[PDB]
């Protein structure tokens, strides 16, 4: 199994990742219908949602297995809970998901 | 549960799927003009052959069968047979013929034949127009016009070797032939049938990467580009090792031996096409060594990193 | 370690290592009046390439370079260059350019050309004989005969694409190609170097089992039976496996997947050839799905039962 | 591992007929070869006959029409038919199998032997 580290954001992140884990895999955050906020893959590539694009960054440490998300300008639509997401990739079967309990912001 | 992977092999080393050519390199451009919807160099990374694809890189555009001359004329109607010689089936669930051009234009080649009774053999220079009306191998008929009106026999085995291809009549420069064209298989105003799908980059920021080729020009100023979905040897490796998926897309990374090092990388989808993250046309500066590795299955989370 | 096996394919879905055509048959027979040592199709079962062979099919017999007028004749001098037009170098330790053809004959195809600045395609119908005294592939030179004394043009990309053989110049009726004897690479009355060995049976009541095809004949009479030591398929499939051999004999079973049954057994050698317990000319009869499975690695100590 | 239980050698007598016998067992593979070989004083190790699972027979051109291999594949056995038997066939006779796979080397094992003497008694 996977667990996930994460860390909170309060009022008007990070995610950090452990166990059977593997060299290739993506993270990211969601957000609630449930939305995709921004998610990095190992290879180094980057996705972003269009309402936060060019306001919040995500980066990771590849050594601690951790995922940074800086939320910057926020606005009141930014107003939901967000959870870390991970997904551990193999070339012998199939993803394996893994999801954060999920932080109120 | 066997595990998924593609030959180690460089690009050159490859062949063209879409004919008897070798690869000679990768590009990469934006698809959104046009209809990429190739039948030969179809197959699922499970080894499901698609379209008109077969296993033989040498049948890829070859016709074989007897031959009836159009009366006065140099030209000649083939009445195709199937690729060992047996009676062709038209009823079946193809497009065509496997190994049937997948492309609108002008493919020049020779028509050979054999006489069964004394093993007397002539050859000609034979051109096919895949736009024409009368190209209708999918019933079974096709048209070449060749340099004779009077040598080829009735009720003898023809063969039509692939050369390459020509722009002639007032057609305008590398205004054909059109790979992304398909032809009309069953002949003038009929819909084909049992077809690949169409394939295209969903992903923002995404575009196919193309397996690229020259096609030999034998006349005129013609569009030589010949671009293929899948090599010929991904092709028969898929359908021969035919393990299956883990998910939809397998993450492919093309590796320089000499270095260890990662070019870039590239998605592999399970129906059988590449996508990379490009914006643009692009030919890939590519190490002469170079060759591409499944690394995992992965989902819409992984993101490719910019190639 | 890794495991040793040959493709789930039939003969016919295969493909001819000394000439880019289907497999038709399998044959077997006496090869003590003749010296049997191809170039092509010759490959290790641990995937160890032998001679001039290379992987890809359509390959076999081409030639790339720039020509060169012979004045007053419709002939011309082709100055080789290597698959992917770079510089052909001489010194290799190999017979010739791999790809080049391994018998005495006259093939006949077409010789096409594009002009690099305009990009202007020319192609004309071409003879390489390749016992000529200027067949001289491994120095870099060969010479086509064809029928243009004015439309090439000089320092320009031109490819040679074969498509059958010929009988003429008064030669005996299907004494020509002579497809076990090898030509002499470097030109006339020289030595050929760095051969792959020649093979033969060595127990009694053994024979060699040949995968067969039938070559397009162009013109006359020629003979046009083509046998080879392994598919080119197996080629492919023993290089991208290099699967150590635990022995000098694979035993090999013809199976019907319809039945279950095996038809024959015979012994793949690990320096690339087959044999099979018959003794005199025949024509296998083969169900058409029927394929070769790799049951075991033996010795001489192991009798094939009599095919 | 592998063993050959032998049996039926002993005195016979000049153009006396004999029957060999060779089971297997322990690791023994689907496909295989087994045979008998023999040894006189001072002459070279000799094959006499083998059999193979696939049913190829190889016999010495001196045995040829005299001696006849067989097998029991259920029994995983193998018999020697000796017949015409001659002074010059006198010699140990023991049972040789390859045991083959698709996966390994080939695995030899031989019997401990049996002697056979023709001679008049």
């Amino acid at each position: 199994d996977v667990q996930l580290v994460e860390s909170g954001g309060g009022l008007v992140l990070s995610c950090a990742a452990s166990g059977s884990i593997f060299s290739i895999y993506a993270m990211g955050w969601y957000r609630q219908q449930r939305e995709l906020v921004a998610s990095i893959s190992s290879g180094g590539g980057t996705n972003y949602a269009d309402s936060v694009k060019g306001r919040f960054t995500i980066s990771g440490d590849n050594a601690k297995n951790t995922v940074y998300l800086q939320m910057n300008s926020l606005k009141p639509e930014d107003t939901a809970v967000y959870y870390c997401k991970r997904e551990d990739y193999s070339a012998y079967a199939p993803p394996s998901g893994s999801r954060g309990r999920g932080t109120q912001v | 549960s066997k595990p998924f992977s593609v030959p180690v092999l460089t690009v050159e080393e490859m062949t063209n799927s879409r004919f008897p050519i070798p690869l000679e390199k990768l590009f990469t451009g934006p698809s959104s003009a046009f209809v990429v919807q190739p039948q030969n160099g179809r197959c699922t990374t499970d080894g499901v052959l698609l379209g008109t694809t077969q296993l033989s890189p040498v049948n890829i555009c070859t016709f074989r069968g007897d031959v009836t001359h159009i009366t006065g004329s140099r030209n000649y109607t083939m009445n195709l047979a199937s690729q060992n010689w047996n009676d062709y089936d038209p009823t079946e669930e193809i497009p065509a013929p496997l190994g049937t051009p997948d492309f609108v234009g002008k493919i020049q080649g020779v028509l050979t034949q054999t006489t069964r009774t004394d093993g007397s053999t002539r050859g000609h220079k034979a051109t096919v127009y895949t736009g024409s009306a009368d190209f209708a191998p999918k019933l079974g008929r096709v048209q070449f016009e060749t340099d004779t009106d009077r040598d080829f026999e009735a009720n003898q085995n023809t063969k039509f070797t692939p050369v390459g291809v020509i722009q002639d009549g007032g057609t305008t420069h590398r205004n054909e032939p059109q790979q992304w064209v398909l032809p009309s298989y069953s002949g003038r105003n009929t819909h084909n049938v049992h077809l690949a799908p169409a394939v295209a980059p969903t992903f923002p920021g995404e575009q196919l990467l193309f397996f690229r080729s020259t096609m030999p020009g034998c006349s005129g100023y013609p569009n030589m580009d010949l671009d293929c979905l899948l090599p010929q040897e991904w092709v028969q490796y898929f359908y021969q090792e035919a393990a299956p998926a883990q998910s939809d897309v397998a993450l492919l990374r093309f590796v320089n031996p000499d270095t260890g090092r990662v070019l870039f990388e590239c998605k592999l989808h399970k129906s059988g096409y590449v996508t990379v993250a490009h914006t643009g046309q692009h030919d890939l500066v590519i190490p002469p060594n170079g060759y591409f590795r499944f690394d995992s299955w992965v989902n819409q989370f992984y993101t490719l990193a910019p190639m």
